[PDB]
């Protein structure tokens, strides 16, 4: 009846993550401005190591003429833009490094597992930090859209507007992902209860290395679309690779690259890995013939 | 429906 | 600062279960369709033993032309619909057991408990697979509608479409419930949030049990309807009970078959245990006279 | 595959905790009840001492000709409205102590802690004594509205109409605070997912001991507005403290009291904690002049 | 208001 | 903005 208990908590994991979790604010000028700036949209970002590099949302920081960022600390930077990325959704800020930044805590050897209990850090509604808990839901989400698919893990951890571009973490404080969307399907009219999808640490990471590196994120590009043995070629492709190579619609492609092509999606991805300029064999079953043609990859066309 |  | 340490989770549970729990698509033709398949709904499924029988919702399998369940180890079926039963909003499928089939893990001697972590597993919009976490937020409630009320579990684990009659389960693994329902009533129009309703595990049981007996549920039918001492007639209960024991409106029964009746609640449940055809006496207070009347029950009424 | 295991649950928290919380009816005369009473509004309160005073919401209680309260072990009592307070959202309620009454755990020596889990407990929808469970999102917030601003702790428990007045507790079962409103604002038109606020237990408690010792809560009064070094006065203030002391509006406020005026808000403090009728300097900077003016605190003005 |  |  008297308590030297201990309440359950999850405010360790919160000491750990949430002051390298940061406030991004989209600034724009405004014809009705009149030369002030007024917030076009606001976020969340996420403090990846102490050179002061930011990962958030590219929605989030889209058409800034100013973006600043604020630290829980009471600190405030204005940031720049090292790059960002439409296919993955995310951006990367730079700012002022003098004396200690905060930063996320990362385990790349972590795997997130279906079940394992998550705090979602972000600024919903611009009210201030907000800590909201669920769990992962699943891994290996397509998202709201089908078509150009990327894996999200899904979460009923409460999000809202605001949160885009923060953590999604352990109850250890370990960064699990970056929450970017969540589902309002109308299907029927309904609000959809708890399903909001992050890009996954590893991801992020990955692509954040490939911003830092370059002003952008270097693919390859075969121009060609297509539904799932083997695959159909559907899309006109006009031009670079389909020309190079004088590809046929309505062919199917068996194997490429020394590797099987049982699904689109596996291919895709190998074929976003090659440089660009790079050449290599395509085998397609046209007219029931293993026809062969070379031809050219070149880089992802911008977005 | 997938393009790359 | 670094970690050997234990990210907190419900993965077990999710292993546990899991596996149990289907995809059910509700497939029928269309004036539309011509000839072509297309969902008219979809839900879950749990899969209660080894011999391939599965729960599911009623109003998720009605007037469908075929029903698809599908593992989440890739196996698809075809099911054959052993019964349904309205008042509960339950029905069994029943599926090609060769191989091996993954099962619910079942618990009878557990008792669920208000505060209980609970985890909801079904297929909401058709993304897949999701698991969603709450606790019980109640036991014994009545639902939506308060006539003809059932028992429900209350949950605050996120239920949208597609998670009916999929599981409830606690943190290892044992089902606690099918979900069925959730609540939307405007009150104002705003949105009610974490509010849902399973089927109890234990009712669930009862009721598949009785419908691999018999294609449907079979009950004691009195044929009258009545507000909560004692209990008053109001219904016209025309033909059947009411005409065979020439009932009169507007009259108080104090009690039926050696037992009390406070509670036209626990007499309803004890008029459905009974075998239909089986007669008994009934006494009832008419101007403050203790008659009795002879009635014979018979088999309710298909719905 | 078997189970001597025991469930994750917060039932301990619930069977401490949840006895006290009660269901608070609103009963009032319509033209249309033709004398017959009706429920005008509905929510929760919890009894904070055997005595029988009980907390809740004022919006709950407001224009109430009749105040019902409804214990979970079934007792119905009438309560008389001990007082209210506008500005906390706060009222007490009075029942019959005989016999006994269960109260909600307080441990005062208790520091809510941003991730705690926490269960909040009401009536929603009148649906009957609801169990949901979320986490401390956030403290010292204030709320939908800036001005006035009071503490909230912000949670993503599940708060429905109905939780009104209830408890929020921590696994302990001690109580964290009373649920008092949640987040609906448009922002684009979609629905806020998990953000409804509390007022903390220690306000609500000096609060309670306020409204029991005088019919209201006494407060100083200065009468002047104004947005946050040094305070602009913008407020006309009309009578009382303004006249009295003759302020010049648009001037700065440099410190009062003995004390530093930095900000505005723990001015504000500052000035209700003082009696009413008292006297005390004033520090305005006007013409970068260092003026000096005698003034009379009074009872804040009723709301 | 119940039937059965 | 505050009035008190």
């Amino acid at each position: 009846d008297s308590t030297d208990e201990t309440p359950a908590s999850y405010n360790l994991a919160v000491r750990r993550a949430a002051p390298a979790v940061v406030n991004v604010y989209n600034r724009g000028l405004n014809t009705n401005s009149h030369n002030q700036l007024e917030i076009r949209t606001l976020g969340s970002g996420v403090i990846m190591d102490q050179r002061g590099y930011i990962i958030t949302n590219k929605h989030v920081i889209n058409d800034a003429d100013q973006i600043i960022v604020a630290l829980q600390d009471g600190r405030v930077f204005e940031a720049l833009l090292v790059g960002s990325d439409s296919l993955t959704d995310l951006a990367v800020l730079k700012i002022n490094a003098t004396g200690g930044l905060p930063t996320i805590p990362i385990n790349a050897r972590r795997v997130p597992h279906i079940g394992d209990v998550v705090l979602a850090i972000g600024n919903p509604y611009n009210l201030g930090q907000t800590i909201t808990q669920g769990i992962i839901s699943a891994t290996g989400r397509i998202g709201l859209n089908p078509t150009g698919r990327q894996n999200f893990l899904q979460t009923d951890a409460s999000i809202n507007p605001g949160n885009s571009g923060g953590a999604l973490v352990n109850s250890l404080g370990e960064l699990m992902g970056i929450n970017t969307l969540s589902f309002d399907k109308s299907n029927d009219g309904e609000t959809p209860e708890g399903i909001g999808f992050a890009i996954p640490f590893q991801l992020a990471t990955k692509i954040m290395d490939k911003l830092i590196r370059d002003g952008r994120v270097i693919r390859g590009y075969i121009g060609i679309g297509g539904r799932e043995q083997g695959i159909v070629v559907n899309e006109v492709s006009p031009d670079g690779p389909a020309a190079n190579a004088g590809i046929q619609v309505n062919d199917l492609i068996i194997s490429v690259d020394n590797k099987p092509a049982i699904s689109a999606l596996e291919t895709m991805a190998q074929v976003a890995e090659i440089r660009p300029g790079s050449v290599i064999p395509v085998v397609v079953m046209r007219d029931d013939k293993q026809l062969t043609l070379q031809v050219t990859i070149q880089e992802y066309p911008a977005t | 429906v997938y393009q790359f």
